[PDB]
């Protein structure tokens, strides 16, 4: 309970008297209270490392000593916050305070304390209903959007001698009371979980349905699912929060610059979705974790666990939640300076030899779950990371050592950014390991589109193994077909893989638009292949520059299939312009032969 | 001339070696373009 | 090699004392 | 035996990141086995790491996050870390730490063996001789693997070497012209590769062959390392005890050294070249040699590691070890992936240095040896042939140059290319290498002696 | 024969779905005999404490192994609260044959305010002077560790032999 | 207030090196300045390193020459730095102590800010949204500064990246359509020849009633290199969020910081990260830089030009690879202009500024700003390949379109490049400068141009 500064070196604090002091349980180091953590016990002794600036730490200060280690508040008042990499709401020390500071040693509740939320009980729970870790026992409507549930704590269960009265409560008074065998106990609204503690499930089911990002690259060739874990090494993470198939979003910046975090806060609270033919601000379903490079080092490596342990608890009222985590390679740099001083013997390159244990503590807590309770829930969390490698590599221990846990890697390069192409895809290095798990969505619900998916990658690869010859030899004696992989082969890289995302056609693709645009480009390919090798030998022999020229009307329309509206335009309005088109692709062929 | 200025570290090793295979790649063209050339510069000495 | 060594002596030299 | 009650110490007399460190004990063993029990209730398990005089350093598995030194009992157990092995855990999948995990119940022992293994007698050993027969036709026809080799996989992340992995394990048998298990070791997996394997092993019926050792990526690093060990203490018991022929695939021992490199810096101990402990050498060895076979027993253990390359390096310290222990490669490669080829082995580069033995008459038919090289000479000379047609074209090559491009579109779509369930018995890899043999007149094929081409050409 | 093709391997995975919990269930009915073999191990175990002559004579070698594994000059015995003179009688004729064997002086004595609970099947539990280190000596901790050291043989002498192992080494 | 006395330790038990220990201290603080007197009656000043117990370090600033184990008072002051700050310290110039060297009264404090500073609040921080222009065509064309913004001139040993930040002081300002507009110089480590320089030239041109200059010399102590970063963003973060003026903060030789961070870590024993630097240094940069931004609230901004120096030209070095993770562009002075005498020798290839978006159009500067600007870009890019493929291919393979991407480029480095060091243009004479450099083209060529905007201002 009380502790005693021995002394200071540095961000290092040697605290006595502090006998039963666990590991990385939380200290309230100095008169100004700097909040610290347990990282080694000597004894009776304590080294403390503080989570804040240490100067002006004298010897002989009260070390206050808590029970539980770092672990973030759970409950009503969450979507829509600001918080910091320990959950410091940053939109509320700016009124408590009043100054553009954030002062040592505040003690901000992360949830509002005079807030009333509109308590509701779960209709099926009574005084003397059995209840265990899990079950839901209230409902609080926390904007228009979030049915905010309210759960039991894991591990505690047994039998309610009080339930709340619906009305309009805060978040400190006792809702429920259950008791165990004996013992009886009180609960708040509120719940507090460690965040290097995975919160428990029942099982982990397979992560088998798309989640559906708005592109057409990124979701026909390299496509993410429900449950799945990429890597993009904010065009593609503004393109989720409005349009995807998520109902909670989570911004986890680490240590982001200073102007491109105030970047993002200036932009979320204007930015809309459409729900039900009704616009709402998009900041009543996210929370974001605010983080830059000024802040704590040790604030700036808590902040991916903060954030996955509020991604986990929007799981478990049956969400599907889709976490994106920004610049993973500040993350690692902040795990770079805690093992320099603790005097830990680095592997590689100053990283520490855990880089890949810590990657897989945090990128294996994403997937499809059934969910702990009792009406059967089943939500998701989605993990986006983004690494930042120093110049496009696989060298680095953070970029490396993250291709050999995620599935999907949405690999980006800096060579083909100049073409104003954007997205700056390479289609080259970018993998995405879902494609089995995927072929009974494709075969049940599309049951079209894997042969096509397999031909449009090889017409792109075909093109990669000429390319070269095209520019030292140049186009002077070749096969042509060749040069059918090579026109059609352009025609998929300006307008299949092409986009723009201010623009009034290419901010949303859908889908069955997505697959709709390839079922006529496939065709041209296996038509123009078909034409150019049974006509190679008979008689009248051809090129492809007999074709281009004659059949210049049709690849306009093969070439305005892009800028069809897929917003003003109905949604059988654009498959029968795709199926009418077909028709001027099957009789277009007939006109030469 | 004996060694192009870059300093010693972990990725600097990577990008020269692959502006070696880089450049290997590009003889493996060039070596095979001029008999290619001299393919068709016999048979003009054979016509 | 020799920088990662010469710290953990200096610990060494730290335990002893007590 | 150890028939003595076990001490509990509560005298621990500090932490130091994963390192629990007890004073006041009474004739501490190295690598022993320790039983931690925290505050709150929850065990823990660990291993003693340095014993000095009454002191014992012991190395949590589950990290230290709330221990004090006040109230947590470590209860020792006199006794070093080993697995209790059975001929009836063939079928059953375990974890890394050798509990199971397809709801079964605790493997009842018919030994108690040490894990760590002592080494063979190098007079005891035989070279080895017959065929282990894979059904992937890139590496039964022209990459033989024997009964005794060591051959490891050689690919990269993203590359479909765990599919090539899951597609030994389904076809492995015999050369057929009772004995045969598989014990499958996966080490540093994720989920998502883990219900791949747990799933396309027992409903492709052939759970019975194979013992599954899953290990996975959020599990502790120094449980990754106790994997393979694991792996094979069983398939010396099944193969040097019960005369079985055991093929052991261990998958991913790139992501072994990645968590024996983080073991060696928890330690305490200071790395070595690449950062990599310097004992790599002989640490990758007490692995790779449990393998071959022995004097006056019926059984063998034939090994398949499988590398991931970091950035196609083949100069980097854990494909140089195994390059340096093991015999050939096999060469998983990327510009066959991306055209979509499966699988996607690479014939030119790779290598089985016993694949002279593990051929011939009376091990899989007469004419392997002069099938396998002559379709590697016109493989070589096609790739030749394939780039110097974009330099000038189609209408300068002659009908040579026509006839190995002709060939190089069907031995990558028939004799590469299998598909995931297409089990190629070696009889059948031999056939389909002659019917791409025929594209050739016999004035073309250099690489076959003429008796051969007598009796094998024409048909 | 696509379609035709899928089926049968649609029938296969059933047929190996459930080949597979026929090994899973067929073990566990080997696991239930055995877990209930060590119940009536329990109970025959608990027929020797009703016994007096036969169990002075056990204490005498469950605490001697105590304090021969401790080795501490004051160690301190718990028992339950009827087994008093019991575990007494077994103290006082131990200490004499302790010094002759160790050259030690010990103070052991018996501690009269906790008691290992009576739901416990017998035996004792030896800590040193300031309980830091206990040596659990009951006897359900004693069958718990004999009888996990004797798995390989009792499978040998129960289930038969294995009818594939040729050798032992 | 502070009432209790201060006790002065004559217990020194150990000197080493730069560091001074010593024994029954009572109750030492972290970070607390001490004072040292040594024996033959001069003065020094410390800083507390370490505390154990009764045991505190001591790290004196300059020097350790005379420090007897008998003879030297300790005086504890229970306290950590804090810097005298006032308003009136425009028109000053301060060593790297703070301590004033234009042979003046020390400062009158308004109030004593803490050189450690706090965190800017993130929800409190608006972007840049407005430009700073500088005089400097190459910056103001082409690599627009906004208020706000961290942007960094990278350079090497011997480029005139001093004349630069010397012209950049004195042609600072406003895009005005000057009372609150302010420029807070620092030097660190900078010879004798450079800081004489800066002391020359800000009362030759009579610039100096809004620049507050902190002089600090290599033959000056290490550690006040240190904390001389800390003295000018405090006079900054004082100038702006208090007093609501427009900062511009230089740093001159930001690698020489760097050079002393890694040797007072030395000192201490302490370990080493990537190439020698200290493990802390990506926080240590840090800490300087982000004390930046506009907020919200107040109606001041801080911009911020550190000025490194790439050892053998390696972009690659820590300093400019952790000061380009942090900040949001480069400028880049080349070697190969200075070589062929071009003043300023600013390489527009790679130099970039993130925020040039949010700093030109209508409202700022004009409305053809963003559209000159990556038209130069490409024809001086297009330039620079003709060049290079017309020394390796020669000279007869030039068609007459390819000698127009020359006489570009020759015009470009003379009229747009070119400045001579007290030639002070403003924007609007950078992009009619700019403008009368696309007339060389027709207007077919330029198609990085919208039609819209070659309509009005093309045409002459």
């Amino acid at each position: 309970t009380f502790g005693y500064v021995h002394g200071v070196s540095g961000p290092v604090v040697t605290a006595c008297d502090m006998a039963g002091a666990a590991m990385y349980e939380l200290v309230r180091v100095g008169h100004s209270e700097l909040v610290g953590e347990i990282i080694r016990l000597e004894g009776d002794m304590a080294t403390i490392q503080v989570y804040e600036e240490t100067s002006g730490v004298s010897v002989g200060d009260p070390v206050l000593r808590t029970g539980k280690p770092l672990s973030v508040e759970l409950g009503p008042g969450i979507m829509g916050a600001i918080f910091d990499g320990i959950q410091r709401p940053l939109s509320d020390i700016s009124s408590q305070t009043q100054s553009i500071y954030i002062p040592r040693g505040v003690n901000v509740s992360a949830l509002s304390r005079d807030v009333k939320w509109d308590f509701t009980p779960c209709k099926n729970l009574r005084v003397g209903s059995h209840i265990t870790g899990g079950d839901i026992y209230g409902i609080v409507n926390e904007n228009s959007l979030i049915k905010h549930k309210i759960m039991l704590p894991p591990r505690n269960r047994g039998t309610v001698t009080y339930i709340a009265p619906p009305g309009n409560y805060d978040t400190s008074d006792v809702v429920l009371e259950l008791e165990f065998e004996g013992i009886k106990e009180k609960f708040s609204m509120v719940q507090v979980w460690p965040v290097r503690q995975v919160r428990p499930v029942t099982e982990k089911l397979p992560a088998n349905h798309p989640l559906l990002t708005g592109q057409r690259v990124l979701d026909a060739l390299f496509p993410c699912v429900q449950g799945g874990t990429t890597a993009i090494p904010t065009v593609i993470s503004q393109s989720l929060s409005k349009y995807s198939n998520s109902d909670v979003i989570i911004y986890v910046g680490c240590g982001e610059r200073g102007n491109e975090m105030s970047e993002v806060l200036r932009d979320f609270p204007e930015l809309t979705m459409e729900v039900d033919g009704k616009v709402e601000s998009i900041m009543k379903r996210t929370a974001l974790v605010a983080n830059t490079s000024n802040m704590p080092v040790a604030a700036r490596e808590a902040s991916i666990y903060t954030g996955i342990t509020l991604s986990e608890y929007f799981r478990d009222m049956g969400y599907h939640v889709s976490m994106m985590a920004d610049s993973t390679s500040r993350w690692a740099e902040a795990l770079r300076e805690i093992s320099g001083r603790l005097a830990e013997m680095p592997a590689d390159s100053g990283y520490p030899a855990y880089l890949g244990a810590r990657l897989a503590s945090f990128y294996e807590r994403a997937g499809r779950v059934k969910c702990l309770g009792n009406p059967e829930r089943e939500g998701s969390v989605s993990i986006v990371g983004a690494v930042s490698p120093p110049g496009g590599d696989f060298s680095d221990p953070v970029t490396s050592a993250t291709l050999g846990i995620v599935q999907v890697f949405w690999g980006l390069d800096k060579k083909l950014a100049q073409r104003k192409h954007f997205p700056s895809v390479n289609w080259l290095i970018s993998y995405s390991k879902y494609m089995r798990a995927l072929d009974e969505y494709y075969d049940k619900h599309f049951t079209e589109f894997v042969p096509l998916r397999t031909k449009a990658k090889e017409i792109l690869q075909e093109e990669e193994d000429l390319a070269e010859i095209v520019q030292l030899v140049g186009k002077a004696s070749l096969a042509e077909t060749d040069k059918i992989t090579l026109e059609v082969a352009k025609l998929i890289k300006d307008d299949f893989l092409q986009q723009n995302g201010y623009t009034p056609y290419d901010r949303f693709c859908p889908f069955y638009k997505t697959v709709g645009m390839l079922s006529n480009m496939i065709a041209f390919y296996d038509m123009a292949r078909r034409a150019v090798e049974t006509t190679a030998q008979s008689d009248n022999k051809i090129t492809w520059s007999i074709i281009r020229e004659h059949m210049g009307e049709i690849l306009y329309k093969l070439s305005s299939m892009k800028f069809k509206d897929p917003v003003k335009d109905g949604e059988a309005k654009i498959k029968a312009d795709y199926a009418q088109l077909l028709e001027d692709m099957q009789n277009a062929f007939r006109s030469l032969e | 001339k004996d060694r192009i200025e870059i300093f010693p570290s972990r990725m600097a090793q990577t990008i020269m070696k692959a502006r070696l295979k880089g450049a290997q790649t590009g003889r493996n063209l060039l070596k095979k373009k001029s008999d290619a050339l001299t393919l068709r510069f016999r048979q003009i000495l054979k016509k | 090699f020799y920088r990662l060594k010469k710290i953990q002596e200096k610990k060494k030299i730290l335990k002893e004392k007590s | 035996y150890l028939s003595q009650p076990r001490l509990t110490y509560k005298t621990v007399s500090g932490v130091n990141g994963p390192l629990v460190i007890l004073d006041h004990v009474k004739f501490p063993r190295y690598a022993e086995i320790v039983h931690l029990t925290l505050p709150d209730g929850t065990k823990r398990s660990g291993q003693v790491l340095e014993v000095s005089g009454s002191k014992a350093v012991v190395q949590v598995f589950e990290g230290t996050s709330g221990i004090d030194a006040k109230k947590t009992s470590c209860e020792f157990t006199g006794d070093i870390l080993r697995t209790p092995v059975s001929e009836d855990m063939l079928g059953r999948v375990f974890n890394g730490s050798g509990k199971p995990i397809d709801r079964g119940p605790v493997v009842l022992a018919e030994d108690f063996l040490d894990i760590m293994g002592q080494p063979i007698n190098p007079q005891c050993r035989i070279y080895p001789e017959e065929m282990i027969q894979t059904g992937i036709s890139a590496i039964d026809g022209m990459n033989s693997i024997a009964r005794g080799q060591k051959i490891p996989i050689f690919s990269a992340a993203g590359l479909p070497h765990n599919e090539i992995a899951a597609q030994i394990c389904r076809q492995a048998g015999l050369v057929k012209k009772e004995n045969f298990a598989i014990v499958f070791a996966a080490m540093g997996v994720n989920m998502e590769t883990a219900r791949f394997f747990k799933s396309d092993f027992e409903e492709n019926g052939s759970m019975d062959n194979v013992c599954l050792f899953l290990n996975l990526a959020n599990d502790p690093t120094i449980e990754r390392i106790i994997t393979p060990r694991l792996a094979l203490t069983t398939a010396e018991f099944l193969a040097y005890q019960c005369e079985k022929h055991v093929l052991v695939i261990l998958t991913d021992m790139s992501s072994y050294a990645e968590a024996l490199r983080e073991v060696s810096a928890a330690r305490e101990e200071v790395p070595g070249r690449r950062g990599f402990p310097g004992y790599m050498y002989t640490d990758l060895a007490t692995i790779y040699e449990r393998a071959g076979r022995v004097e006056g027993r019926n059984g063998s253990i034939t090994q398949i590691p499988i590398l991931t390359m970091p950035n196609d390096d083949i100069t980097h310290p854990i494909p140089d070890l195994t390059g340096y222990i093991t015999e050939g490669q096999i060469y998983v490669d990327r510009q066959l992936h991306n055209r979509q080829i499966y699988p996607p082995i690479n014939v030119l580069p790779s290598l089985s240095r016993l694949m002279k033995s593990a051929i011939g008459e009376g091990m899989t038919r007469k004419d392997h040896a002069d099938v396998s090289n002559q379709l590697y000479a016109c493989y070589a000379i096609g790739k030749d042939v394939q780039a110097m047609k974009a330099v000038v074209g189609e209408e300068a090559l002659t009908s040579d140059d026509l006839l190995y491009l002709e060939f190089l579109q069907k031995f990558e779509r028939n004799f590469i290319a299998q598909g995931p369930y297409e089990n190629r018995t070696v009889y059948e890899t031999l056939d389909i290498g002659w019917q791409l043999l025929r594209i050739f007149p016999k004035e073309m094929l250099k690489r076959i002696p003429q008796s051969t081409l007598s009796e094998f050409y024409p048909r | 024969e696509k379609k035709e093709k899928q089926i049968e391997q649609q029938k296969k995975i059933q047929m190996s779905n459930l080949m597979n919990q026929a090994r899973l269930k067929v073990l566990r009915a080997r696991d239930d005999l055995i877990t209930d073999l060590l119940n009536e191990a329990k109970q025959r175990l608990s027929k020797v404490v009703k016994d007096t002559t036969r169990y002075q004579v056990l204490l005498d070698g469950l605490v001697l192994q105590g304090l021969y594994q401790l080795l501490e000059p004051r160690m301190i015995v718990r028992c339950r609260k009827q087994d008093f003179p019991l575990v007494k009688a077994a103290v006082q004729k131990a200490i004499p044959v302790y010094k002759v064997a160790t050259k030690r002086d010990v103070d052991v004595q018996i501690d009269q305010e906790a008691y290992l609970p009576e739901e416990i099947a017998g035996g004792v539990e030896i800590y040193n002077g300031d309980r830091k280190i206990k040596v659990s000596n009951t006897l359900e901790s004693r069958l718990d560790l004999i009888a996990q050291q004797m798995m390989p043989e009792v499978r040998g002498a129960l289930f038969g032999a294995n009818a594939n192992r040729k050798f032992l080494d």
